DNA sequence: TCAAAAGTTGCGAAGCAAC
């Protein structure tokens, strides 16, 4: 076979010999079928050339019927010339093998029989032929190799993937935060060198058609194609073909020594006719062809593997999603590729992007960054056009030719299209082909039909159709068809009969469109112009789609897979944004924002943001330096960054599904100074393009100032001009000159240098060095940190707990199997350094590789979920072999070689799950489920519906996401965990993994001198968590099945889906549905629980005991408590009975029956873990005086006594109120004492003390850090929990313990206690038991009158037709809110009568407001309280400075001499 | 522009301010008049709070929300074929058929007779083992009936002969 | 940060030195 066929190969067939070898032979097997068409060609380049030369030629060589339309006789031409060329380069790689034979007598030196076809630039003389003194290359294999580059160098450029900012930082050295700007742009025409050679050879050896022998050496069955592609790309460079960059990287930085290279390839003209037909040698040359357009009943493939993950098979399930979305037919839109060419590129250029780019009136640094904007819509539309090219070759009419691509599942387990631009990526392509259609009656303006094409045509023009009712949507929709739109749509109108457009046609759509603009806003214009001059409406046919969206995708999936324990009033609320409603039948998204409430997610967090940033602001009131910092960067966010809610809403900009929002960026587990960074160059772009304004304006007028012309569309005057800039200029200079620093737990500020300084140059403005360190120094510690604190607390404690878990799992289980990889391939290594056949610079074979990958199969590396797999740390890394594969012939460059390796997780694991089997899994679903919708194209979390069916498949929308809702995540993850601990060992391990892996399992202080025992058991303790939490998971899913919801998640037209439930839970708060929900979570849990095991008057409708005052006297002395103590209770009795408490107790199941009852909240304490160790406590109401008890005891009795009589103490003297000298003292003391607590060392403790510290001072600090609840109770919380720690820990920290300063700690805050219980009496000596060890285990409820912040941020965004719906008016309150609102004093408002001078004036201004609307001007409620708020911050300014209304004064007069009582008159000629 | 002008000099004032809040308050001694401020804003939000909630309904009526409130708080206590007539009468598009007045369409749709059975139940004259407020629920649930067909509906098809959008 | 990876030459025939 292989022997057979070019037998004239120099070297020996033989294995094993002393003489020379031909390694070609024996790495390169015969396939028994056949894959090339050149395999039996002696001469490839001619062969084709008689193929290529007519149609009648092209069809037998093809062996197929009919060949492709579009290959006429005009691309004839081109090809010839083409290939011509082609033929000019295999003398150029002739002429340099003879080189090389002569220099340095390398081919001299194998006449003595030297092994040179083994060295790491010899393995392309492997195939070299014999012709005596010297060497010739084997025609067949070097002419069909240039096929390949020929092929490669049309449609390289097509398939390049986009460079990530780790790769680019990696390249660099510079994370991507600090680079300078414009050299990443520089990714956009060149490619490194493994990125050019690895994708040529890929084609060469598919050229060849021949198989891999998986008993020969990796670096003869993968360096053999890549020497043979370096030369071609060598011979490309010096042809002209290719041009060659090399970039010296000490320029930016010295001590950058690297010195990169990239490589560009020239690029034929957009005319060109080989861009009709470019792949004509692909489908010659081959039998099946990768690269290709399906026309008609071509159907594409099934893939069977992963992208760029072979290891990984795709599931049966899986694969029935692809065979679905391959079969939708697209068709090309003809009206809208005529509008498209006729404005022309270079007009298509300045409407979507900057304009017109000219370098003398645009900033360095900003003018850089506009070249990727132009880059990308100037790709995306010659390749739109060169497929129009062939799709018009095909009939006579372009729209009836179906269109198929090509998915393929990625990593995380999503769909994806093949090719870099398509409909699914490029917004360009998707206007011009869609797989939508409809068929409407227009006949009537009143119609059911009409109303679903204005709900398209409102959505693209940027309305929240998902946020109004159908009837609003049509109000606002109209005023726009005839305000601002009417001078565009009436261009349109002429357009579409005579097809011409105006000289300004981009000046026009920019001024109507204004910052709507969108490449969908386009489609919109032409289908509502077309629609008015048809003659016929009733069958109008239009491809015009409505996008159900996904309202906060990311969160709201997270939210609901990895959330565990009992269901709270707060995730109801918040679980509503999201779209899931309980107990409210046939509710959708547009009732629920109407009526309901109309924050979302992202508006919650933010809220959130500000009111703990008040809260860190009013610590610092003695340090009046660090409050100035804080007001210089919250008042430069204002200036150019009014709202942080960023996100992939660009124009110019590939849809790729990647979260940047801050909100769903901190979930993904990304670090703090990471963010950081990315709100910094947000803020910095946003002040460059500022720059690019003034020197605009400088050309228009050059006599305009500084401050005029950056601030000129909101200043009132001139003087009003020069005071914002002058605060822009002390903003700048103060936060680039100190920075904050971290001390102890407490910040201080220190200076760093100098600033920027008063000189504004705006061609040449840029902030780099150590002033950009120094801005995101403040903003980490100013601006982030808070921002973490608000997001938690919306999204629940408990979801972030989960994420911890899964990161630290997943992560340990990398490095582990990362490490074991790389302990085996030395192993074998070493094992063939015996053989003399070896030779060092070679590797293991295939089979050999795939044995040590099979050997970690024990370690459950793979992930399943009964349909879906994942394989977190495979990557294809480098330095596994820390060689070089091959190299060009001049040893110019070295290729290194790559294998395919797990590597370490890192924090990739949280997005993994939730993506892949909260967002990935409903797609899935959706394809396949039993009635899917029909040509449809879902993205990543939305669809394109044709306007005839929006009702119903957007219902099926909704019960896809309520099938992907019931998967669980962790419990996956910990099937395999599980399994991974049992076969492992860290014994075994090297020096530098235990190191890695205690990082994570271990502490700070713990982390050195960490045994190999400590590591184990830590590893341990993650597996033990991962259980409960996996538990909790199934149970909630379990409950919410058995009652009724609607789901409305994936909606925009108001079809939501219901679960159809049995048990009611309308009509009721949502604090009441919380305790039906958690009723059915307990006899849950108490079901399986048990398959495993196989004194005063009394309440009538539940079998608890009222216990109330005036009948304890009997109870007093039955304890037998000895005398000393036996007082106190008679004393501390009796002030309890003073203020009428009442005791309550029973079992559990007794206990929360009545509580529903009666309409009582309750705070027991048991959860799934505390289940299993069976301990329930109650809780003390401390508004009514009423104390609960769960099956109480005679020892507990006497516990809460003490307990609430204690707490009034701490109450009292917090609340302002006198308390007796004695106990003013040991609260004193108590407070002294706790500034010690959170100041202390643990890592010389008992483990079980640690988690005893850690819980305590997580809740301590909690309170301390809320800025929503009244400082009174915040204070008073704090205190009581620092006393339970106290007196929980002291019978098990009195003994084996020693002298530490932790266990010192309980002794002192013991003996505090006493004294305040006994006061001035004698109390018992130190070391006895107090009242049988007295603990305190019994939660507390308080409540206080929320801020004035909390009422006034909560209705700001209210909107509804009967309440007012100005848009304009929400936008002036947010405003307000920033400036007034958000200065307040945190402390709630009372009433007094307040008598003064500002009092005066905003009383006065009160009555004034009323008879403004009783005296002709009607408002709506919005407007009036929107008009009162702000007369009267107007109100108390003017009172304080008596010259802040000299400018509206002037501006007064002049409106009153031009104001006539027909003005306001609607009919001016009225009766 | 004017309009333009008018609103950047009312930020202009509210600035001003701004920069007198973030301030030493104590010191400066406008703790007293800021104080006065948040009244105004406390009294202010809550009243914009009263009239939300006072039309949390598809229609915005101050009636339909109270009836509703009432109907769900029935239905806590308490542990067809009439409704289809009344909506052929709102929906008539005949043209001659509503030019006779709305008694005699009745009367031909026989729409009295599921009427007489629940009044009889009531008064007496049959007798009958329903509770309370299980007729309670009937007598209600009519009413919305006929303001869901005849307020809501009847306008839409008044609206429909038109072949545009008055 | 949710994703493919990734310096360039001289001597000498592997891998360090130099930048």
């Amino acid at each position: 076979g292989i022997d057979a066929v070019y037998p004239s190969l120099v070297g020996t067939a033989d294995s094993k010999a002393e003489g020379i070898k031909n390694y070609f032979k024996l790495s390169f097997t015969l396939p028994e079928e056949q894959k090339s068409r050149t395999v039996g060609s002696e001469a490839p380049l001619k062969d084709v050339a008689q193929a290529l030369s007519s149609r009648a030629r092209y069809e037998l060589f093809t062996e197929k019927e009919t060949a492709n339309p579009a290959f006429n006789g005009e691309v004839i031409k081109r090809y010839k010339e083409l290939m011509e060329h082609g033929e000019g380069i295999a003398d150029i790689l002739r002429s340099r093998l003879a080189k090389f034979l002569n220099t340095k007598d390398v081919g001299k030196r194998f006449a003595q029989g030297t092994e040179a076809n083994r060295w790491v630039g010899g393995k392309l003389l492997n195939i070299v032929e014999q012709d005596g003194d010297t060497f010739k290359y084997n025609e067949q294999l070097l002419q069909t190799a240039v096929l390949a580059g020929l092929q490669w160098r049309l449609t390289a450029t097509s398939n390049t993937a986009i460079k990530d900012a780790k790769d680019v930082a990696a390249i660099t050295g510079i994370d991507q935060a600090l680079l300078p700007e414009g050299l990443v742009e520089q990714f956009d025409t060149g490619m490194t060198l493994t990125e050019a050679v690895s994708s040529l050879a890929q084609k060469i050896e598919s050229y060849w058609g021949l198989s891999r022998n998986p008993n020969a050496p990796l670096g003869y069955t993968k360096g053999i194609p890549t020497a043979m592609a370096a030369e071609i790309l060598a011979a490309f460079v010096e042809s002209t073909d290719v041009v060659e960059n090399i970039v010296d990287m000490s320029e930016i930085d010295p001590d950058n020594k690297k010195t990169i290279g990239l490589y560009t390839i020239t690029e034929l003209d957009s005319f060109d006719p080989i861009n009709s037909f470019p792949t004509a040698i692909e489908e010659a040359v081959l039998v099946n062809p990768t690269e290709k357009m399906f026309f008609g009943d071509d159907i594409p493939p099934v893939a069977n593997t992963q992208l760029r993950n072979p290891a990984v098979r795709n599931t049966p399930e899986q694969k029935a999603a692809l065979k679905a979305e391959q079969a939708t037919e697209f068709y090309v839109h003809t009206p809208m590729v005529q509008f498209y060419e006729t404005l022309g590129k270079d007009r298509i250029l300045e409407l979507m992007g900057a304009g017109t780019l000219n370098k003398e009136l645009l900033n360095d640094n900003h003018a850089k960054s506009l070249e990727g904007k132009n880059r990308s819509v100037e790709d995306s539309y010659n390749q739109l056009f060169s497929v129009i090219e062939q799709v018009r070759a095909q009939s006579e009419d372009i729209s009836t030719v179906p269109i198929h691509y090509a998915y393929n599942m990625t990593r995380v387990g999503r769909m994806q299209m093949l090719g870099k631009y398509n409909p699914q990526s490029a917004k360009l392509v998707r206007e011009a082909i869609l797989p939508t259609k409809a068929t409407l009656d227009l006949s009537n303006q009143n119609n059911e039909d009409f109303s679903a094409f204005q709900l398209g045509l409102a959505q693209a023009l940027d309305i929240k159709v998902h946020t109004m009712t159908r009837e609003v949507m049509s109000d606002e929709l109209t005023k726009l068809l005839e305000g601002n739109l009417k001078p565009a749509i009436d261009m349109m109108v002429e357009f579409n009969t005579t097809g011409s457009l105006p000289e300004n046609a981009v000046d026009v759509l920019n001024t109507a469109l204004g910052d709507r603009k969108s490449f969908v806003a386009l489609m919109a214009l032409m289908e509502y112009s077309r629609y008015l001059v048809a003659e016929d409406k009733s069958a109008f046919v239009t491809p015009l789609y409505v996008e159900a969206d996904g309202v906060t995708n990311g969160p709201i999936n997270a939210m609901m897979l990895m959330t565990g324990g009992l269901f709270t009033p707060d995730w109801i609320r918040n679980i509503a944004k999201g779209g899931l409603f309980i107990g409210s039948p046939n509710k959708t998204m547009n009732e629920h924002r109407s009526t309901a409430d109309n924050n979302d997610l992202y508006q919650a967090s933010t809220n959130a943001l500000m009111e703990s940033l008040g809260k860190l602001r009013s610590n610092y009131a003695s340090n009046m330096p660090i409050q100035s910092q804080i007001d210089s960067l919250l008042s430069l966010m204002d200036l150019f960054l009014p709202d942080i809610n960023l996100g992939e809403n660009g124009a110019l900009e590939l849809k790729r599904g990647i979260a940047k929002n801050p909100l769903t960026i901190t979930i993904y587990g990304s670090g703090a100074r990471g963010i950081a960074g990315k709100l910094v160059s947000s803020v910095t772009d946003a002040i460059y393009e500022r720059m690019s304004d003034v020197l605009k304006a400088r050309a228009k007028d050059p006599n305009i100032s500084a401050a005029m012309a950056m601030f000129g569309k909101q200043a009132a005057s001139e003087a009003h001009a020069e005071e914002l800039l002058a605060r822009f200029l002390k903003d700048m200079e103060t936060l680039t000159s100190t920075v904050p620093v971290k001390r102890k737990g407490v910040l201080e500020l220190q200076s760093t240098g100098t600033g920027a300084k008063g000189k504004i140059n705006p061609k040449t403005y840029t902030i780099k060095g150590e002033q950009l360190k120094a801005l995101q120094e403040n903003m980490l510690h100013f601006f982030v940190e808070p921002l973490r604190n608000g997001i938690t607390q919306t999204v629940g404690e408990s979801l972030v707990y989960s994420t911890e878990q899964l990161q630290k799992a997943t992560q340990i289980q990398s490095v582990v199997l990362e490490d074991m990889f790389k302990q085996r391939v030395q192993e074998k290594l070493a094992e063939k350094a015996k053989d003399p056949t070896w030779k060092k610079g070679d590797f293991l074979t295939q089979k050999e590789l795939n044995d040590i990958q099979a050997s970690l199969n024990n370690l459950a590396p793979m992930i399943e979920t009964g349909s879906q797999t994942f394989y977190i740390a495979g990557s294809e890394n480098a330095e596994v072999a820390n060689q070089v594969l091959a190299t060009n012939l001049d040893d110019r460059m070295r290729v290194p070689m790559s294998i395919y390796a797990p590597a370490q997780a890192g924090v990739a694991g949280i997005p993994f799950m939730t993506i892949g089997t909260g967002d990935g899994m409903m797609m899935q679903t959706l394809s396949t489920m039993k009635g899917a919708p029909k040509n449809t194209l879902k993205i990543f979390d939305g669809m394109n519906i044709g306007l005839n069916d929006i009702t119903d498949a957007s219902r099926k929308a909704n019960e896809a996401v309520y099938t992907s809702w019931q998967g669980n995540p962790i419990k996956n993850v910990y099937e395999s965990y599980a399994k991974f601990m049992k076969n492992v060992d860290f014994s075994k391990l090297s020096p530098e993994a235990l190191e890695a892996i205690g990082k994570s399992a271990l502490e700070y202080d713990q982390r050195e001198n960490a045994t190999v025992d400590d590591i184990a058991n830590a590893a341990s303790l993650i597996e033990r968590n991962l259980r409960n939490i996996a538990l909790g998971v199934d149970i909630r899913h379990k409950v919410l099945d058995k009652v009724n919801l609607s789901i409305d998640q994936m909606a925009a037209v108001g079809a939501p889906y219901q679960n159809n439930g049995k048990i009611d839970l309308s009509n009721m708060t949502p604090e009441q549905q919380a305790d039906e929900l958690n009723k059915l979570f307990r006899e849950e849990l108490e079901a399986r629980k048990q398959k495993v095991a196989k004194v005063g008057r009394e309440h009538k409708a539940s079998g608890v005991r009222i216990l109330s005052a005036t009948a304890i006297r009997n109870l007093a002395k039955i304890s037998n408590l000895p005398s000393t103590q036996a007082a106190t209770l008679a004393e501390i009795q009796k002030s309890l009975a003073a203020k009428d408490y009442k005791i309550i107790y029973g079992t559990p199941t007794q206990v929360a029956e009545y509580a529903r009852q009666k309409n009582v909240t309750e705070l027991t304490s048991q959860e799934m873990e505390e289940a299993q160790a069976g301990n329930i406590y109650g809780w003390t109401n401390f508004d009514d005086k009423t104390i609960y008890l769960v099956s109480p005891s005679m020892e507990t009795l006497i516990h809460e006594l003490v307990h609430a009589s204690t707490f009034e103490e701490v109450y009292s003297f917090y609340q302002g109120n006198e308390v007796s000298p004695t106990s003013k003292q040991a609260i004193e003391n108590l407070e002294g004492l706790m500034e010690q607590f959170r100041s202390l060392d643990i890592s010389k403790d008992s483990p079980e003390m640690r988690e005893a510290y850690a819980d305590a001072i997580a809740t301590i600090e909690g309170h301390l850090s809320n800025g929503f609840v009244d400082p009174a109770i915040s204070k008073a919380a704090a205190l009581n929990e620092f006393m339970a720690w106290g007196l929980a820990n002291r019978a098990l920290a009195a003994k084996q313990k020693r002298t530490s300063s932790l266990v010192q700690m309980v002794k002192d805050v013991y003996q505090a206690i006493k004294k305040l219980i006994w006061g001035r009496k004698q109390a018992p000596a130190l070391g006895e038991d107090m009242f049988s060890n007295l603990l305190f285990n019994s939660a507390i409820l308080m409540r206080s009158q929320p801020t004035t912040q909390a009422v006034a941020k909560d209705g700001t965004l209210f909107h509804s037709k009967a309440y007012g719906n100005n848009e304009r008016l929400s936008q002036l309150n947010q405003t307000f809110d920033k400036l007034v609102t958000d200065y307040l004093r945190t402390d709630p408002v009372t009433e007094v009568e307040r008598r003064g001078n500002v009092a005066n004036a905003l009383m006065s201004a009160t009555r004034l407001v009323r008879d403004v609307q009783s005296h002709g001007f009607n408002m709506t409620a919005q407007e009036q309280s929107v008009f009162q708020m702000v007369t009267a911050a107007l109100a108390t300014e003017a009172a304080i400075d008596p010259h802040a209304m000299a400018r509206a004064q002037e501006l007064y007069t002049h409106v009153m001499k031009h104001l006539t009582v027909e003005h306001f008159m609607a009919d001016p000629d009225s009766t | 522009d004017i309009d333009t002008l008018l609103t950047n000099a009312g930020t202009q004032v509210m600035e001003s301010l701004n920069r007198r809040m973030a301030g030493d308050q104590k010191a400066t001694n406008v703790q007293d008049s800021i104080d006065a401020l948040s009244e105004t804003i406390m009294a202010a939000a809550l009243k914009r709070e009263s009239f939300y909630d006072a039309v949390a309904t598809p229609t915005g009526n101050f009636i339909d929300r109270a009836n509703q409130y009432v109907t769900d708080s029935i239905e806590r206590l308490s542990e067809a074929h009439l409704a289809k007539l009344t909506a052929a009468i709102a929906s008539e598009k005949q043209g001659e058929i509503v030019a006779q007045g709305v008694m005699t369409a009745m009367n031909q749709g026989k729409v009295w007779q599921p009427f007489h059975d629940l009044v009889n139940d009531i008064v007496g004259r049959t007798k009958t083992n329903a509770n309370v407020y299980d007729l309670i629920k009937l007598v209600k649930s009519q009413i919305s009936q006929d303001r869901q067909q005849f307020r809501e509906h009847l306008p839409t098809v008044i609206a429909g002969k038109f072949s545009r959008k008055l």
